[PDB]
């Protein structure tokens, strides 16, 4: 995984 | 239960949740109020986005922009009854806050130049307490808030099926003020854990308060 969450 | 990292490179979620944190995500099989959740974001679904469940389906939301506290009214499409909302004393907070911009922890007797300390208190939605980071000289425009067909504006009657999502840094979160509503198809899932956190914050490891 690893993705951003603005 | 299916879990998937996530890590936040924005201050949207402030105190609660900081630039660096990585966080581990319980994907759903519903939400409850005041839930940490992460969806995505519906204008580009291909951007994940992490907020507060602060609107349930069926709620009569207000926010006073001047004050900055939500008015919640559940079950409401002349409403009936009024959620149970307290805020504790404003204080300073750990943060302060440069003007374009960036975040800072400075200790609370000091000052930084060309900064604004931000201000920090409880809010308690029903049965969960939070902390919100408030900038004294920010207020929005609410002219520039999503208005609801049929409604005022900054109120919003939360669709079936949908949310209202609100950062705990208050005045620096692009929410469900700005760009409406979440679906329910775009939820991801519910925020359990921080498993890591780079500035390295060892301490921070753990639930999330
Ligand atoms: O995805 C990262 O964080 C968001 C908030 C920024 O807009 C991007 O440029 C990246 O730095």
């Amino acid at each position: 995984x690893x993705g951003x969450a603005y | 239960f299916i879990y998937e990292p996530f890590q936040i490179p924005s201050g949207s979620m402030m105190p609660t949740l900081l630039i660096g944190d990585f966080i581990l995500v319980e994907k759903f099989a519903h939400p409850k109020r005041g839930d940490i959740v992460v969806f995505k974001y519906p204008e580009d679904p291909k951007l994940d986005y992490i907020k507060r469940a602060v609107g349930l389906p069926g709620d009569k939301v207000t926010y006073d922009p001047v004050s900055k506290e939500l008015t919640i009214q559940p079950g409401c499409s002349a409403c009936e009854n009024a959620l149970p909302v307290t805020y504790s004393n404003v204080e300073p907070s750990d943060f302060v806050q440069t003007f374009t911009s960036g975040f800072f922890e400075v200790p609370k007797n000091e000052t930084k130049e060309n900064g604004i300390r931000l201000s920090e208190r409880k809010e308690t939605l029903g049965d969960v307490t939070h902390r919100i980071l408030t900038v004294p000289i920010a207020q929005d425009q609410v002219g520039m808030y999503y208005q609801q067909p049929g409604q005022q504006l900054a109120t919003w009657i939360v669709p079936p099926g949908q949310y209202f999502m609100m950062g705990d840094n208050r005045d620096n979160s692009a929410d469900s003020r700005y760009w409406g509503f979440v679906p329910e198809a775009n939820l991801v899932g519910r925020a359990t854990a921080i498993w890591m956190s780079f500035d390295l914050r060892l301490s921070r490891i753990g639930g999330i308060h």
